[PDB]
């Protein structure tokens, strides 16, 4: 059976992209990860509480 | 000389062509495997989920 990416939990996708930014730490990618992780811990974490 | 350079060489070429035929048949069987039990099976499951 086929399962979409969104069916995987958001935390695992965030960890994958964090690893990607670890292996490609260039400033634009690092800033994009910082912004997206801040949006994570703000919006989705506020939604989590 | 006729047997070796012409008849047996023709036999060797014929055997190589038969081996290519068998390889093509195996590739065809694999492609029907990827199709029926695969790509059409994937089509069936995708249509089921859709």
């Amino acid at each position: 059976k086929t399962i979409f990416v969104e069916d995987f939990p958001t935390d695992l996708i965030l960890k994958v992209m964090a690893e990607v930014t670890d292996l490609w730490p260039l400033t634009e990618f690092k800033q994009d990860y910082d912004q997206l992780y801040h949006n994570y811990e703000q919006l989705s974490s506020k939604l989590r509480f | 000389r006729i047997i070796s350079s012409e008849v047996q060489e023709s036999n060797r070429t014929e055997t190589e062509l038969v081996g290519l035929k068998q390889n093509l048949i195996n590739n065809k069987l694999k492609l029907m495997n990827v199709l029926e039990t695969g790509i059409m099976y994937k089509l069936e499951i995708l249509q089921e989920q859709l």
